[PDB]
Order: C-alpha cells, then structure tokens, then sequence
C-alpha cells in the first residue's frame, strides 16, 4: 500500500488516457507527463527505505516494468498524435 | 588445583612491585610495539560527516622484561581487567571522532602473558574514523580513507611502531562487503610524524575505497536520462499544441531542477560542481534548451521552416545528447 | 474529495480543464496518504486513517473516471 498500490495506480491512470479522444492533447498530455513524474518520484522514493545496494531488488524490476508501461503510454499518444490530422473534434 | 596456586603464584609475583607509570626499558631503547588489524567491518560510510565507522579486532604485541616467567610453560591469557594493572601503549586514532571498545558481555579486551614477555594486548574497537572525501567525480570516484594509530605520550626515542607480520599484519579486509563501495586496495605505511613536542611514530592503514556505480544508475542518472528522452517528445507535437508542449517542457524543467536539488541536499554543502552536478547540468540545459525550442518555434511562426526547424530538432537533440553521454562518461568512467 | 466534485459542474468539453482537475486531486490524494505514512513506522496492515484516505482516493479516481465516462460517451 506505500509502493506497490501506488505504482498499479499511476500505471492504470497512464492507462485511462487511452480512453479519451485524441484531439484533446493537453488533456493526454498532461495525463502522460504527470504519470511520468509520479512514477519518477516513486521510484525515487522506493529506494530511500532501504540501503544504497548496488543491484537492483524485486521492487525495482516492478517500478522498472511500470515506468516503462507509462512512458509507452505517452509515447503511444505521441504516435497517435502524429497521425492526429485535424484539430477540431467531434461536436454535434 | 596445584597448577592453579603456582599460577596465581606466578601472576601476583608479576603485578607485585609493578610501576604502571614506566614503560618497558625506561630510560633505555624503545619498545617495540607490533600490531595487527582484523577488520570485522567497515560501515556508516558517509560523506555528509566526512568519516567511516571501522570495527576492527585491534592487537599489539610488545616486549617486557618484567612480565616474563619461566616455571609455568603455558601462555597465561588473564582476565581482561589485569589490563588496568599492566602498562600498555597510549595509541590513539588522530583522525577518529568517536571510538568506543565494545561492552558486553565484558569490556572486549584480551590479555596473553607469554613466557619469554611478550604481552599480546587486543581489543574490538569500533571507531568513527575521520575521511575527508573529495567529491568532484562523485560518484564515479575512488576514495583514500586512512586510520593514522600514533603514540601519544611517547616519541620514537621510547616507543616504536610496525606492522607485525608486515603485509600480512591487516586482514578480512577481503571478506568486507559494503553496499555502495568495493575496497579494490588496502596499504600500510609506516611513518615518523613530527610536532612541536618530538617525532613520533605512526602507523597508516589506508583503504582504497572505490564507490559502486549500480545504485546511482537506478535513482540518479536513469530517471533524468528518462525525463530527457520525455522533454523530446514535445517535437513530435505540432507547434499549435501551445499548452500541451509548454506542459510537457515546464514540468520536466522544473522535475529537473527538483531532483538535482533533492540530491544535493542529502549531501554535504561542498562548494564544487561533482560528476552527478555535472550530468545534472548537462541535462538540464537539454530540457531547458528544449523548451526555449519550443518558445523559439512559437515566436518564428507567430511573431514550412518552422516545421524544418521543429524536425531538425527532432533528429540532433538525441544525437546532441548521445554525443554528451559518450564525453561525459568516457572522461568518467 | 470536496474540490474535486467541481469537475461535475464543469463543462463536459473541458477535457485540458477537468482532467487537470482530476489529476491533481487524485495525485495530492497520493502525496497526503505516502506522507502521513511515511511519519507513522513501516506498520504492515490497514489503520483507520489509511482505510478513509483510501476511500477518499476511491472517491477522487471515481470522479476522474466519471470524466472519462462522460468523455468515452459523448466522442467514442
Ligand atoms: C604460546 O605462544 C607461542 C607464541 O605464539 C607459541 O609458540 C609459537 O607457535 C607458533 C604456532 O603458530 C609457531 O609458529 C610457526 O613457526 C614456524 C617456524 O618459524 C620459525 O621462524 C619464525 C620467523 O619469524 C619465528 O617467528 C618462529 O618463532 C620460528 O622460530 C613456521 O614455519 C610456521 O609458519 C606457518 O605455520 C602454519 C602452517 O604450518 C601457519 O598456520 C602459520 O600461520 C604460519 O604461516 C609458524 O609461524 C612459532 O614458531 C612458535 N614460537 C614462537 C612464536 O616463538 C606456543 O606454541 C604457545 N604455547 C601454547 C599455546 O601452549
Ligand atoms: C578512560 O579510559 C581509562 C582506561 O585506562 C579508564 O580508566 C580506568 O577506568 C576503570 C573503571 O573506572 C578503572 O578501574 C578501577 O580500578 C580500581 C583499582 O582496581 C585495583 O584495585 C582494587 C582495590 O582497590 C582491586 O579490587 C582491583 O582488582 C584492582 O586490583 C578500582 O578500585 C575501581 O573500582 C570501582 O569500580 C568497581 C567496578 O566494579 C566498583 O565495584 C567499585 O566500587 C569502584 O567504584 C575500578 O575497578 C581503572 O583503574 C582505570 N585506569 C586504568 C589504567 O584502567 C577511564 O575510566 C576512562 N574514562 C576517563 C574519563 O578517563
Ligand atoms: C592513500 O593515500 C596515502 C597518502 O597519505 C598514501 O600514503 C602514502 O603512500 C606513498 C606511496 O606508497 C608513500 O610515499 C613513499 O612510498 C615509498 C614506497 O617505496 C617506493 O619508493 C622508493 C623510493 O622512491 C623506492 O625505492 C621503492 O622501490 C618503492 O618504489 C617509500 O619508500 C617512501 O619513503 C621514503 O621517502 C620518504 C619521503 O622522501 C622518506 O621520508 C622515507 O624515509 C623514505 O626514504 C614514501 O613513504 C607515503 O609515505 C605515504 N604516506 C603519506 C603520503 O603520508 C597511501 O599509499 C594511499 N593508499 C591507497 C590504498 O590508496
Ligand atoms: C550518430 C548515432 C548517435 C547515437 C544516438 C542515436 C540518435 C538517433 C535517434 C534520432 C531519433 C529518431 C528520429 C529521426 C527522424 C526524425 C524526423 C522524422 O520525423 O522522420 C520520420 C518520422 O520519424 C520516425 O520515423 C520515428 C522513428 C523514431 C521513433 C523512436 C521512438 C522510440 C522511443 C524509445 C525511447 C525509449 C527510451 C528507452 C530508455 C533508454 C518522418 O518525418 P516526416 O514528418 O514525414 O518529414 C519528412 C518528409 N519530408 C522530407 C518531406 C519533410
Ligand atoms: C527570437 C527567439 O528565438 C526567442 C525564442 C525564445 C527567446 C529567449 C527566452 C528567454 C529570454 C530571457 C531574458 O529575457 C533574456 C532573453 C531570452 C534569453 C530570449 C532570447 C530570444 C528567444 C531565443
Ligand atoms: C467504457 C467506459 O466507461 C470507460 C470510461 C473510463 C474507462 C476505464 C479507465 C481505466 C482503465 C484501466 C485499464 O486500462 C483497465 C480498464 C479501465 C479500468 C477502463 C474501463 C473502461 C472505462 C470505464
Ligand atoms: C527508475 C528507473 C526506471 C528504468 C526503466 C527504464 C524503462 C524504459 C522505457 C522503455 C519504453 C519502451
Ligand atoms: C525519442 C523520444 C520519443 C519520441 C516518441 C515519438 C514517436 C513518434 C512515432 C510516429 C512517427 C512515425
Ligand atoms: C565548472 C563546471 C561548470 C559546468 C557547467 C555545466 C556544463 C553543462 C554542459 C552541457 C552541454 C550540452
Ligand atoms: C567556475 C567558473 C564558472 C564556469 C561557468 C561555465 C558555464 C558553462 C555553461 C555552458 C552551457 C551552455
Ligand atoms: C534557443 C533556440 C533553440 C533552437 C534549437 C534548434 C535546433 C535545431 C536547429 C536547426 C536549424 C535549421
Ligand atoms: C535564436 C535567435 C533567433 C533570431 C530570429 C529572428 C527573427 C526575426 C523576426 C522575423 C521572423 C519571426
Ligand atoms: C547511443 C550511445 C549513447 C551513449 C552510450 C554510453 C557509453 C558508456 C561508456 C562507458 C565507458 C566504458
Ligand atoms: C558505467 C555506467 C554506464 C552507464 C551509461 C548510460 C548511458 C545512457 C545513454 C542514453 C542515451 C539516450
Ligand atoms: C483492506 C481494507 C480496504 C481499504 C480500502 C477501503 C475502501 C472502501 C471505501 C470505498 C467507498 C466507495
Ligand atoms: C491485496 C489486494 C491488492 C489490491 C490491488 C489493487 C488492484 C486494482
Ligand atoms: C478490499 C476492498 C477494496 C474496495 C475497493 C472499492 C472499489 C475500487
Ligand atoms: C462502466 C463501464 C462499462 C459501461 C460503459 C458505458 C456503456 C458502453
């Protein structure tokens, strides 16, 4: 409930961006960098209960696994915005 | 019982008429104090008090004349409190900050009367050794942390000092594993340190220390190398996507800037630019300069090349970066 | 939980706004329940405090998830 929870949290909020139209760019955009950053901060944070250990613990492999799902999560955006070819969305 | 009378015999005829206040050959040559180190662990090596905690089996072996018998062939090991009636060397640690000897079950001291005099004195003591460090490729950098054992009291002209057994007086330097360091050397050293008061001599034990890079990939450098790769995503929005890609460069700006000062906060306040500072740095005129993109973007076309400028970005700042990378750790590493 | 109920009176085609608004709440949901653990030891099971920040998240990811209903409804 101090890593672990978080951590399926933010990788399920990375993962709600996918569920809102892709004209809304900052709306994703902001989805995908806060996800970052509180995965960022939790990864740094993780490390801090226990020592200054070379290799890397079963948490970190989790942590690994989870940045890795919210960074492919921006940039799966960054892909579907690339081919985003008009601005407007859908009204009416 | 027999052997226990002529023991006690044996012993109290030592401590009798025994003068605690002179060393051994008073008013003669020096005594010859041999010592060696066990190294039971080196720990709490922290650079914000500039020192390492060392727990060490501390044995001196040296000559005296007056605790010497012959009736009794085996080496009498006392109880460790006939160490407060026997004189022993005023060694000190000039660099330690706080030493103790460990007291439970009893004071962890040891005392052996062997027959031709020699006294083996040892004690386990844990000593919070003075290590100043310097940080400038930190944490790429190798540390020289020394002990300095000195006589106090007495000058080279009634106290001598050396490695019993020579390279081999330290040992389990080998078996130490520390989180965050490998100790790649160890040497003793030898020296007569001149004050005011006369020379006397020193005993050097120094650790080569050399800092372990893995930890410092996984908290330092990989999540700035990853908010790097981030702020290059703004290249890949379209320049009309004003707040989407002032987000995107604002937050890794200002996560930037947090970690470096987050970092450094745990540290102590040296005044010069590390290795990590450096990268730190580094990066953070990346994503600085990644937003100024952006706002040079912006101005270009408010205030077909734009699109130029925006692709050329998108190709040389990870080319740009990977260029850093290689400098950076080729002068490091 | 209060200020993030404004998001249902906001706008239904305010995606950059109430998604903000959801995002930050939910993320200082996070912070307030990590720093009032990390004061309290390394305790290995639920206390009260925990359980209603824990529901209060509920709350608050349940908000943002409305959004994202209404969002998923009216687009897709
Ligand atoms: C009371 O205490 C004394 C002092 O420790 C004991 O007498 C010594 O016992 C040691 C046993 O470890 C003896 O050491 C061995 O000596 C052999 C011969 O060395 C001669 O030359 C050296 C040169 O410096 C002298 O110091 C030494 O006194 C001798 O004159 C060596 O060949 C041995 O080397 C290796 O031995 C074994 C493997 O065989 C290894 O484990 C060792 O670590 C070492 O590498 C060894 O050094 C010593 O000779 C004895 N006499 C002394 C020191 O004067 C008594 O036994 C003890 N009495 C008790 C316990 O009842
Ligand atoms: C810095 O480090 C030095 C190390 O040298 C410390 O100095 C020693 O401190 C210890 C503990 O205080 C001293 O031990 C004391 O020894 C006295 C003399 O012992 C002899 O004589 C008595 C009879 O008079 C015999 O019984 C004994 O076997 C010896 O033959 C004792 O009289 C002291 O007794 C006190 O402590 C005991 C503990 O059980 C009590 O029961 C008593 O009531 C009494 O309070 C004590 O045992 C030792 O002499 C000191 N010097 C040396 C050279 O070891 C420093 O204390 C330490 N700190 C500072 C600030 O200097
Ligand atoms: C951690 O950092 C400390 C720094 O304090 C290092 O300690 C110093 O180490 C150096 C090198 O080991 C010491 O300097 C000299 O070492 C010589 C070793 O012998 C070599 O050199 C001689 C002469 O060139 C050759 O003949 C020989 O074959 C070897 O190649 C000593 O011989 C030196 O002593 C001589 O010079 C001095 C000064 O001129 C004289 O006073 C002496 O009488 C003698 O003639 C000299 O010791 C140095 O002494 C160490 N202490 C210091 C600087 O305080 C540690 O080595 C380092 N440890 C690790 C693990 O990194
Ligand atoms: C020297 C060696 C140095 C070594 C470093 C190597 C550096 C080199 C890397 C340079 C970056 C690669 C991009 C270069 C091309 C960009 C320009 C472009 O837009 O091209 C194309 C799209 O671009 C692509 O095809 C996308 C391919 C890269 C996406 C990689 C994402 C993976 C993320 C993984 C990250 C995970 C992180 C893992 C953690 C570590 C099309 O462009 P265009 O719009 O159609 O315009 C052209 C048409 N025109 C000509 C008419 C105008
Ligand atoms: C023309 C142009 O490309 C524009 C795009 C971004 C602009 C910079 C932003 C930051 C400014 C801080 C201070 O006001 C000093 C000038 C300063 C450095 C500006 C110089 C001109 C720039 C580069
Ligand atoms: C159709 C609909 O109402 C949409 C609106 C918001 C969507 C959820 C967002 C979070 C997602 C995390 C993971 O992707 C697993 C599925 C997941 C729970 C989604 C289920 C479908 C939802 C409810
Ligand atoms: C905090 C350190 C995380 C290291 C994990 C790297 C993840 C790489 C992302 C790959 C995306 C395809
Ligand atoms: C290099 C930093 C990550 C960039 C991710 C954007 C990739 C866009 C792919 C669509 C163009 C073909
Ligand atoms: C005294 C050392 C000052 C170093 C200043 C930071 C250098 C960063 C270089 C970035 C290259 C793109
Ligand atoms: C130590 C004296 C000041 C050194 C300043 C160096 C600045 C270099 C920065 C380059 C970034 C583009
Ligand atoms: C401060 C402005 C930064 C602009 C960086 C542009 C990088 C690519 C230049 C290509 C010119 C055609
Ligand atoms: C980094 C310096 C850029 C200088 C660009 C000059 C632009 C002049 C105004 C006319 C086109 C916007
Ligand atoms: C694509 C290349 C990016 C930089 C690679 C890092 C090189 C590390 C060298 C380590 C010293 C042996
Ligand atoms: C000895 C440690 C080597 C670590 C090298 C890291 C290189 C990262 C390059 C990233 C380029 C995008
Ligand atoms: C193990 C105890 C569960 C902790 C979370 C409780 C959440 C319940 C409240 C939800 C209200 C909608
Ligand atoms: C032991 C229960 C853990 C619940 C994890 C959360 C799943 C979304
Ligand atoms: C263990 C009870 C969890 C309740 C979760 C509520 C719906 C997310
Ligand atoms: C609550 C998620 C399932 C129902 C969504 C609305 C109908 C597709």
């Amino acid at each position: 409930i101090q890593t672990y929870l978080p951590c399926i949290m933010t990788v399920i909020l990375s993962q709600v961006s996918f569920w809102l139209n892709r004209e809304s760019v900052p709306a994703r955009t902001v989805f995908g960098v806060t996800t970052v950053l509180t995965m960022t901060t939790l990864s740094i944070s993780a490390r801090n209960s226990l020592p200054k250990v070379a290799y890397a613990t079963a948490m970190d492999w989790f942590i690994a696994v989870c940045y890795a799902f919210v960074f492919s999560a921006l940039i799966e955006f960054a892909t579907v915005n690339y081919f985003t070819k008009r601005g407007y969305a859908w009204d009416g | 019982p027999s052997n226990m009378s002529l023991v006690k015999e044996t012993v109290d005829r030592l401590l009798k008429g025994y003068d605690i206040r002179l060393r051994p050959d008073f008013g003669g040559p020096p005594v010859a104090v041999g010592m060696n180190i066990d190294i039971a662990s080196i720990d709490m090596v922290s650079e914000v008090n500039m020192d390492y905690t060392l727990t060490m089996y501390f044995q001196q072996a040296w000559r005296d004349k007056r605790l010497s018998y012959n009736v009794i062939p085996l080496n009498l090991t006392l109880d460790n409190r006939v160490a407060d009636q026997l004189w022993v060397p005023d060694t000190y640690f000039l660099n330690d900050k706080k030493s103790f000897v460990h007291g439970v079950t009893v004071k962890n001291r040891m005392i052996r009367l062997h027959p031709d005099g020699t006294v083996l004195y040892g004690l386990r003591i844990t000593t919070t050794a003075a290590c100043m460090m310097d940080l400038r490729r930190y944490p790429l950098d190798e540390q020289n942390c020394t002990l300095e054992i000195e006589s106090y009291g007495y000058t080279t002209d009634d106290i001598e000092f050396y490695w019993r057994g020579d390279d081999n007086a330290v040992t389990g330097v080998t078996k130490i594993e520390l989180p965050q360091f490998s100790i790649v050397d160890y040497k003793l050293i030898t020296k007569k340190v001149v004050f005011s008061t006369g020379s006397y001599p020193r005993l050097s034990l120094s650790f080569k220390l050399k800092r372990n890079i893995g930890y410092f990939i996984l908290q330092t450098y990989m999540p700035s190398i990853l908010i790097t790769i981030l702020s290059w995503v703004s290249f890949w929005i379209n320049y009309d996507a004003s707040a989407a890609r002032v987000a995107l460069g604002i937050t890794t700006v200002l996560t930037m800037t947090t970690i470096n000062t987050h970092l450094r906060e745990t540290l102590p306040k040296i005044p010069y630019v590390k290795a990590i500072d450096m990268y730190l740095m580094g990066c953070f005129v990346f994503v600085f300069m990644a937003l100024l993109e952006y706002a040079l973007v912006n101005y270009i076309f408010f205030g077909t090349d734009v699109n130029a400028i925006d692709r050329w970005s998108r190709i040389f700042f990870p080319v740009v970066f990977s260029f850093f990378n290689i400098v950076y750790w080729l002068y490091y590493v």
